[PDB]
RNA sequence: CCAUCUGUGGGAUUAUGACUGAACGCCUCUAAGUCAGAAUCCCGCCCAGGCGGAACGAUACGGCAGCGCCGCGGAGCCUCGGUUGGCCUCGGAUAGCCGGUCCCCGCCGGGGGUCCGGUGCGGAGUGCCCUUCGUCCUGGGAAACGGGGCGCGGCCGGAAAGGCGGCCGCCCCCUCGCCCGUCACGCACCGCACGUUCGUGGGGAACCUGGCGCUAAACCAUUCGUAGACGACCUGCUUC
RNA sequence: CGUCGCUUUUUGAUCCUUCGAUGUCGGCUCUUCCUAUCAUUGUGAAGCAGAAUUCGCCAAGCGUUGGAUUGUUCACCCACU
RNA sequence: AGAACUGGCGCUGCGGGAUGAACCGAACGCCGGGUUAAGGCGCCCGAUGCCGACGCUCAUCAGACCCCAGAAAAGGUGUU
């Protein structure tokens, strides 16, 4: 049906190289909390090539022309717009299946997000080289919604920690409830055969 | 942090390549990313291997520096590595992970009809714990 | 009752970079991701089930709105293990991304 | 060159005890406590030995440029062990020309208001880093004594008075004003 | 190339889309953003301009060649009848800005309130809110109405107030109430909404929001001047008399190779009737309009303590193209955007 | 400007100046790490609001229909795509995880010893539904919550795009709601494809069919002139 | 004394395109951009005491006029700045 | 601008060089299967989704594939 990618710790283009291929095959990929996306190189360089990106502007009127989106959901969304053949109808309908969400919505906060170990800052960069957030280069340029985005995360991470406490509260039983010696036989058939 | 190392005389699991699954003993290192390993009682002979091919264990050994197969064959069987490798909780995993591969199709029907039994035995008994802790605090 | 076909999307045509060759599709079945392990799927008979306006069906059942384009796996393709296949028609190019149906016929093992 | 291991060891005196979260160095001394997490440097900290308290910092595969910075851990530990027991006293003397540099301190040693600097009619309120304190220097004229625990909260704040007193649009080879750091000592002497 | 004698741009590109504004009422773009310490008070307010007079006051400003001499200043007076607070509108804030959470309107609503909900009051059956005033009387719909305040207190954060003007107390012909929607910058959201449910459909005078000699902002729509050309719109210089086909125009509207007219060049369109915000207008006097019993009638407006006369701020002959002020007013200093008889909002 | 009125602040930083501090036993503004910093750049304020989204109001009987919701069958017409779902920690990477007495949080959990496991088995290379062909005779293990649902009724739960999630108590009903054995039966359509599921899908129009309901606005014409090239806009028309 | 480049705002060399026509000097009017910055902001250096100056750095946000003779571009001059 | 030896465009498409007269491959009846050439193999875009090998490299103006599309002297206790 639908896959729900988490966005923290991932690089920008290394994720959207994967996302743009899994969307031209017919799946629906939803990138969730794209606020915390790492990007390569030190912060001041990535800011310059996004500040110097802002002057890309047709001279006779800019209302027509280069639509600089500023929110870090539509930063990542413009990157997949580059790596799709979006002029054909084969590429217009590859943006009908991508919905990158800034922060985490209520449709998807009670879903289980996935991560891709081909685009992670953990796996891919050498640990002695600097990185930059899509969080605070998008806020530094225009996107005026940084405070009310992190404010809603602690209301999500409040109703998550009480859920993670209560799932392991439910899980603590089924190791101790499994303690009864009554059901002995149905484990001959699985310790032998990959319990 | 870093509770085990590489060392002259360390048993090392080998992850991939032409020697997957077999154990080797790190005997001597050469340059920054390769070794000179061997296994006498596990059918993999003295040669050089990279370090990203192998996979460290908790089995130190007591060798000289880069001795022959005559004195590795002693400390391999004197330590009884294969028994100590088998009855640990990491060759009970890789063997069961390949016990599921050679699990045949009639065997899966023996699994599925017996898995769906015990997971119902636990549920009508974990409910008996979901009721004897609410009844603690009805008032 | 129960699905008796391995899942498979339709991935493109057998192309160079400019021109494409229409005569053989190439697939991406769900599950193989290496050429070394696609040897099961060589020769399996694959079908493109889709919908249209009238009826025309084959068995004892009355015709309803389904029709199909049969076909078979030709050979392997690439290191990542996708599979090209030669149907007895050409694919309508609308089916890009939507699944086809790789059966269990041609079963040697 | 890619050297196998580079290391320095750190003694800890018995009056103080470092415990660590990992790369966070929780130092609890007599006069205060302080801490510096080091998540930028990727080196392991291993305290070792009872009754002796040796701290050992060791970086296994650093490039000349990361073999460089294993000393920067242990040199930044010995400015907490020396800083939590002694604590840093900085003494700056105002070199004043014909116009005397006046100064008062309002909010418990944290707001320094610097008037009559070089005849200017402007007051410079230079609030300090949180944790440090000032002094009207007793038994010494026009001196200003800064105390605290962490040296990079002291000296950064202590530089904000030498830097804020700047003679602009003039000569700086002549016209020598400002309250320059002249003595970098500790609170407890000879200890 | 390289103009040889520099000039600045005629007109400013920050006001650039010179449009007939899509509104007649001055929309407040941004209210003052509050601290929760200060008391429970409003921001913006409605008033209609009527005309202008001037003034003579005794300035006090030591340091100029002006101090303690009589100084005339051009003033403008703006008539404010008391409002009636009707709706309570609560806003939740998102990662996409604000969002209107839900609203509550007052129990019974007045006659010019219902006149905004139609484009024809004559033909229509006047049937707005007839099935919404029946959720206050019933206790079936009452507890799901106060359900919409305790939820309003729990989630949404920047609540506002719907009010409008009283149009029986003006000399206009208009009689539609200009419904507004203004923000309460009170304390916490407990005290912010606790102050409004008590005071739905009770009035708000102008001397309850504004203090005299505090300098405020005006939002209004400019004087509509028509379809005017370049030398009257961007004030580009007239060409000399010998010019063929036309004098009152810009001559060269761009270079060759950008083969495309820039937006930056000055050309003709619709001058006037734009939306503007005048910044920093001091209020000179708050007036009280036609007082009650004792004496046949009392005018007593514009009766300063250095004048001592039976006068009122309606000029002799009444205001030109407005009428005659009977009510409270606000006299600003200077020029204020709009025709006479035009709605222009004040704002803290 | 030939008279008058008004024009406003924040953030990351450039250059530069420093701090601590190695590289290099000393020195160092830099290599890791920190600080000040401006007509710059970004944003506020101001102007326009999008093949973008909210909130609320009103919803067409008269002499006749009609039009909504909830429970309704029955057929026609069009669009096509899918063959089971995971209902959620935070984050760490020179480490993190589980189980745990004690002190600190309005009788439960934030803080430390202590005990496990770690190429992750309290393992989305996994997990649970599950491949349940139907049904009967007929035995054993498992089973005191019965489970479909027009239910009936209460409750509180989830605002970032809530379009959902439980509990408790009663109700036409069942004690065959699982696993293993005993007994055979059902289209066994005679080798053969478009099988099985989402799904009593989604869209629009009629006829016999049950209840609860509702009985209005737009634009023209007229008028206004706060507006006007025309359009548009601003307004008015009560039997006082 | 040398020596190494850059820019196409000078002139020249070349003839690629246009000869069934690209309307060719200047000025007026007007918008935008360049930085190799005259003034302004933030700094550094001086054979910088102050004041007046000069050379460098980030920098195109802002300004860079009125006049006599000339068809003038350029010039030169008066005068504010 | 002008010559010498050979080849090519001119008369010529096709795969490649992002596009291109001449460059590198290769020269054409109409097509089914197979394999390669110069080229390439993160996504546009067929193919590295190989558990590729060994190094070098931090750029507040990175670099990135013949002809071919913007550079030198001199200098650096950057670093090997």
């Amino acid at each position: 049906q639908v896959l729900v990618l988490d966005g923290r710790g991932h690089l920008l283009g290394r994720l959207a190289a994967i996302v743009a291929k899994q969307v031209l095959l017919g799946r629906k990929v939803v990138v969730v909390r794209c606020e915390g996306i790492n990007i390569s190189g030190n912060f001041y360089r990535n800011k310059l090539k996004y500040l110097a990106f802002l002057r890309k502007r047709m001279n006779t009127n800019p209302s027509r022309g280069p639509y600089h989106f500023r929110a870090p959901s539509r930063i990542f969304w413009r990157t997949v717009r580059g790596m799709l053949p979006h002029k054909t109808k084969r590429g217009q309908a590859a943006l009908d299946r991508l919905k990158v969400f800034d922060g985490i919505p209520p449709p998807y906060d009670k879903k289980k997000r996935m991560v891709v170990p081909a685009a992670l800052k953990v796996v891919r960069l050498k640990p002695t080289r600097k990185f930059a957030y899509l969080g605070r280069l998008a806020h530094e340029v225009g996107w005026k919604y940084q405070a009310v985005t992190a404010t809603l995360e602690e209301k999500r991470k409040e109703k998550a920690k009480i859920h993670y406490r209560k799932k392991k509260q439910l899980m603590r039983l089924r190791k101790q409830a499994e303690k009864n010696v009554e059901k002995k036989i149905d484990k001959y058939t699985e310790v032998l055969k990959t319990h | 942090v870093f509770r085990r190392f590489v060392e002259v005389g360390r048993v090392a699991y080998v992850s991939f390549g032409p020697h997957a699954g077999k154990l080797v003993a790190i005997v001597d290192v050469i340059d920054q990313n390769r070794a000179l390993v061997d296994g006498p009682c596990t059918q993999v002979r003295r040669q050089a291997m990279p370090f990203k091919c192998m996979q460290l264990t908790d089995f130190i050994l007591k060798f000289p520096h880069s001795a022959h197969q005559k004195y590795v064959r002693q400390a391999w069987q004197k330590a009884d590595i294969n028994t100590k490798w088998a009855a640990t909780r990491w060759a009970k995993k890789i063997e069961a992970r390949e016990r599921k591969a050679k699990m045949t199709d009639f065997d899966r029907f023996k699994v599925m009809k017996a898995k769906k039994m015990r997971n119902r035995i636990i549920k009508n008994e974990v409910k008996k714990l979901q009721k004897a802790a609410l009844l603690k605090a009805s008032p | 009752s129960g699905r008796l076909w391995s899942k498979a999307i339709f991935a493109g045509y057998k192309r160079g970079l400019r021109n494409q060759r229409e005569h053989t599709a190439l697939l991406k079945i769900e599950g193989v991701y290496a050429r070394d392990e696609t040897e099961f799927y060589l020769g399996k008979r694959c079908a493109y089930v889709y919908k249209a306006k009238n009826n025309t069906v084959t068995p004892g059942g009355k015709p309803n709105k389904t029709r199909v384009i049969w076909g078979k796996v030709t050979r392997a393709h690439g290191n990542s293990g996708m599979v090209r296949a030669k149907f007895r028609s050409n694919l309508p190019a609308k089916a890009i991304g939507h699944r086809i149906r790789v059966m269990l016929y041609p079963s040697r093992i | 060159m890619k050297t196998i291991l580079s290391n320095q060891t750190v003694d800890i005196p018995e009056n103080v005890d470092i415990t660590l979260k990992g790369r966070t160095v929780i130092v609890k001394g007599p006069r205060g406590t302080l801490r510096r997490d080091f998540n930028h440097i990727n080196v392991e900290l291993s305290l070792l030995g009872k009754k002796k308290k040796r701290l050992r910092v060791d970086k296994w595969w650093g490039n000349r440029k990361e073999l460089a910075t294993v000393r920067t851990i242990c040199s930044h530990v010995q400015n907490m062990i020396k800083g939590v027991t002694l604590g840093f006293r900085y003494k700056m003397r105002s070199v004043y020309a014909h116009f005397p540099i006046n100064v008062v301190i309002q909010e418990n040693g944290s707001l320094v208001e610097i008037r009559n600097f070089l005849g200017e009619k402007y007051i410079r309120r230079v609030r300090m880093r949180p944790g440090v304190a000032c002094s009207v220097s007793q038994a010494q004229k026009d001196e200003l004594i800064l105390e605290g625990n962490d040296i990079e909260l002291v000296s950064n704040s202590a530089a904000l008075i030498q830097q804020a007193t700047t003679v602009k649009n003039k000569d700086i080879r002549k016209f020598l004003d400002g309250i320059y750091v002249s003595e970098k000592g500790t609170v407890q002497q000879a200890d | 190339s390289h103009r040889k004698f520099s000039a600045p741009r005629h007109g400013s590109l920050g006001f650039l889309p010179r449009k007939r504004s899509s509104r007649h009422r001055g929309k407040v773009k941004s209210f003052p953003k509050d601290d929760p310490s200060k008391p429970v008070h409003l921001t913006a307010f409605l008033g209609y301009k009527a005309g202008m007079t001037h003034i003579v006051r005794e300035v006090d400003r030591p340091g100029s060649k002006v101090n303690k001499k009589e100084v005339v200043e051009a003033v403008t007076i703006v008539e404010t009848p008391p409002m009636v607070v009707v709706g309570i509108v609560g806003y939740v804030e998102t990662p996409r800005g604000l969002r209107t959470f839900k609203t509550v309107f007052a129990e019974h609503i007045s006659d010019e309130c219902k006149r905004r909900f139609y484009k024809n009051w004559h033909k229509s059956k006047k049937k707005a809110f007839t099935k919404y005033c029946k959720k206050w009387q019933d206790e079936d719909g009452k507890k799901q109405l106060e359900k919409d305040f305790s939820s309003m207190k729990k989630y949404c954060q920047v609540i506002r107030v719907i009010a409008h003007t009283q149009m029986r107390l003006l000399p206009l012909r208009q009689k539609k109430a200009h419904l507004m929607e203004i923000q309460v910058n009170g304390g916490t959201v407990a005290e912010k909404l606790d102050w409004a449910r008590e005071r739905l459909e009770q009035q708000v005078p102008v001397n309850q929001v504004f203090g005299q000699d505090e300098m405020i902002d005006v939002i209004g729509v400019t004087k509509g001047k028509g379809y005017k050309g370049v030398t009257s719109r961007w004030h580009t210089k007239k060409l000399p008399r010998k010019t063929h086909r036309g004098l009152r125009k810009v001559a060269c509207i761009g270079a060759w190779h950008p083969a495309r007219v820039a937006f930056s060049v000055a050309r003709a369109g619709q001058k006037g009737y734009h939306h503007r915000t005048e910044i920093n207008k001091k209020i000179y006097k708050i007036g009280q309009g036609y007082l009650i019993k004792d004496g046949k009638l009392i005018k007593n407006n514009a009766s300063t303590d250095y004048d001592l006369s039976d006068k009122s701020i309606n000029p002799l002959g009444g205001f030109v193209h407005y009428g005659e002020v009977t009510n409270d007013f606000v006299m600003l200093k200077g020029c204020v955007v709009g025709t006479k008889k035009r709605v222009l909002t004040l704002r803290k």
